[PDB]
């Protein structure tokens, strides 16, 4: 209530100097009551306590927000202050916040939860601050501050827009779709570390085409046009050449089909659903896990990389059971299962022979390791009331001797039933989050070398460190300068040709190739 | 039977000449160093030296393809212009 | 008449054409699949609902056994 009583109060004396006083009488008189009340009051009024300015702003009051920015306008050094407490409190609320100490912590919650934060503080600055830049580059440069602190939030948002992404069921309409894009843009807009960020999204693009399609197919348009005003024109293209990719991949389906039919309709290969990938584009790096094909998706493989490999000539089609899924046709109904390509050759070898172990399952189907224990447990533990692969010894670690059978779980309401065990809730584990960031890491080794070789290929020569500062402000959107990396990496190729700056000769460098 | 396979949706991998056996570029291996590192461990520091992978699906040693940036750089196994899409093999 | 319902007209014939265009896929992906000998001669036709007057598409009644099958393997594709 004190700032309406000394509004009231300035407008009262005002009004009396311009009525009962002379024509101007304004200046000094105005000044000095301001440099009285305000600039007194400045210091302890808006954050000692009971509801000062943090507290008026914690529970969301506009009104005393607009009017504590139209009072304190007047008086210079107020709206400094006043953004210097707006920080502080965006601080300990982002601290509050992005407290890393506790596992079981939703990704998409917390994204969600950040989204919210700034959208209320948006409309909290446009209700009352009247869009003052002053407010505005404080709140980014405390957005700067207190997310890039955090290196696993890129990967948080990459996963909230995942899940934005993957269905549309919340916000049917494309206004409010529209609007929390905008939002979650200008968050990444004040994020550091974009390199983890496009390789969790460009990670997340697989995940998503390489999955049952129909998504959303015409959200990506939008997400690449947003990238291209956000990102650029750099890993933009190369996603939107794995979607060429993907193109490719259904001519070839499409074509392979129209071969087949002229070839006599392939039994085998009755719903050859077959894709066609680059190993560049997408991260299939991994795809030499040589377990044993089923007899019938064996010929069929075989039929489509012969195929494959005359229409163009050299396509080595290596095989891998890491990615895609089937259709599994079961049968008083004749419900069709879902296979991932992980449980084809346990089911396949049951079909063979029942009655089975880990022993038959371990020693004539040359299996890895991992993810035979990943198949395997998604296919006996951690199951609701739809089991597929029952067992009788019932427990939670996996034992060698037990066998397997199957129930029929009729409480499927339909044809068309799922396993979808994969793709659970976010856990990151240490393995994948360690093998990931060496990725990066590495990515970033190499980008650094390329950057260098590219630039000072046509520039001037450094002494000390001259030209290392022009790298790194090159690099300064991109990611962390990591001055140690840089400076450990620049003398590792003075071992050959092309500029291998030469320390002892530092005056001057080989400008050849 | 009583599980049959209706439907396959399975991907298929593909590379154009990465020649495992032999760096287009140097003749040695897809692996194992280049003709200007010889030595493994010498002064390398983690041996720098990986597998550059290109937008064509071609692969040759970073070195190796570093060195063919300066003058043309087409890509000498096909007419694509070289790009670096992954670093490692 | 002009160009008020001759559009829909010739959309309905269009209909047909994706009708016919549908008979013969699925004749050549009835081989491939075939799971038993239910879709022989088959002769299945494929309209929209809006062209023509098939509002009344519900008569819920049984299948002979082999339409039956020809029917499972048409939904299937
Ligand atoms: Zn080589
Ligand atoms: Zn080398
Ligand atoms: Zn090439």
């Amino acid at each position: 209530v004190y700032i309406k009583k000394v509004e009231a109060r300035i407008n009262e004396e005002i009004e009396r100097v311009m009525h009962c006083l002379d024509k101007s009488t304004e200046e000094p008189i105005v000044k000095v009551v301001e440099r009285e009340l305000i600039s007194k009051h400045m210091k302890t009024i808006v954050e000692m306590e009971n509801s000062g300015l943090v507290h008026m702003l914690k529970n969301g009051k506009t009104e005393d927000l607009g009017c504590m920015y139209k009072l304190f306008s007047r008086v210079p050094n107020g709206l400094k202050t006043m953004c210097e407490c707006m920080s502080s409190y965006l601080r300990e609320q982002g601290k509050a916040l992005v407290s890393e100490e506790g596992e079981g912590k939703n990704p998409v919650d917390y994204i969600q939860g950040l989204l919210d934060l700034k959208s209320r503080f948006d409309r909290f600055l446009l209700e009352s601050f009247n869009n003052d830049r002053l407010f505005k580059q404080t709140i980014a440069g405390d957005f700067e501050y207190f997310l890039n602190l955090n290196s696993r939030s890129p990967e948080y948002l990459s996963l909230f827009i995942d899940d934005k992404l993957k269905k549309g069921v919340k916000g049917l309409t494309e206004q409010e779709v529209e609007t929390i894009l905008d939002k979650a843009m200008v968050l990444f807009r004040f994020m550091q570390e974009k390199d983890v960020f496009e390789r969790y999204y460009k990670q997340h693009l697989a995940r998503r085409l390489l999955t049952n399609k129909s998504v959303s197919d015409d959200s990506e348009k939008n997400m690449i046009s947003k990238l291209k005003t956000e990102c650029g024109c750099q890993f933009t293209s190369k996603l939107e050449g794995m979607f060429r990719d993907m193109s490719i991949s259904n001519t070839t389906m499409d074509e392979f089909r129209q071969h087949l039919q002229a070839t006599g309709v392939s039994l085998g290969g009755v719903d050859l659903t077959v894709r066609v990938l680059t190993t560049g584009y997408w991260p299939t790096q991994s795809a030499t896990p040589k377990c044993n094909i089923p007899p019938a998706p064996r010929h069929a493989f075989e039929i489509f990389r012969r195929f494959y490999l005359a229409k163009h000539s050299g396509r080595q089609l290596t095989l891998q059971h890491h990615m895609g899924s089937a259709d599994l046709n079961a049968t008083t109904r004749k419900h069709i299962l879902q296979v991932s390509t992980f449980q084809m050759t346990i089911l396949m070898l049951f079909n063979n022979r029942e009655k089975y172990t880990f022993e038959e399952i371990q020693q004539e189907t040359d299996i890895p390791e991992r993810e035979l224990v990943r198949a395997l447990q998604s296919l006996a533990c951690g199951k609701p009331t739809q089991r597929v692969l029952t067992k009788e010894p019932k427990s939670k670690e996996i034992e060698n001797g037990h066998i397997f059978t199957v129930n029929d779980q009729f409480t499927s309401k339909l044809h068309r039933v799922k396993i979808q065990t994969v793709a659970a809730k976010q856990g990151e584990s240490d393995p994948e989050r360690k093998e990931t960031r060496q990725k990066v890491d590495d990515d970033r080794k190499h980008e650094i070398e390329a950057a260098i070789v590219r630039i000072m290929k046509s520039r001037k020569k450094m002494q000390h460190n001259v030209l290392v500062a022009e790298v790194t402000q090159q690099l300064k959107a991109r990611f962390l300068p990591s001055p140690v990396v840089i400076k450990k990496r620049i003398e590792g190729l003075i071992e050959r040709e092309y500029l291998a700056r030469t320390p002892e000769d530092r005056k001057v460098y080989t400008y050849v190739a | 039977k009583r599980f049959e396979v209706k439907k396959w949706n399975a991907v298929a991998l593909w590379a154009w000449d990465i020649v495992v056996d032999n760096c287009a570029i140097c003749r040695n291996h897809i692996m194992d160093l280049c003709i200007e590192c010889q030595a493994n461990q010498a002064s390398a520091t983690s041996e720098e030296c990986t597998v550059a992978w290109g937008v064509c699906n071609h692969a040759f040693h970073f070195h190796c393809i570093s060195r063919w940036l300066k003058t043309r750089q087409v890509c000498p196994l096909d007419n694509r212009e070289w790009e670096f899409q992954k670093y490692g093999h």
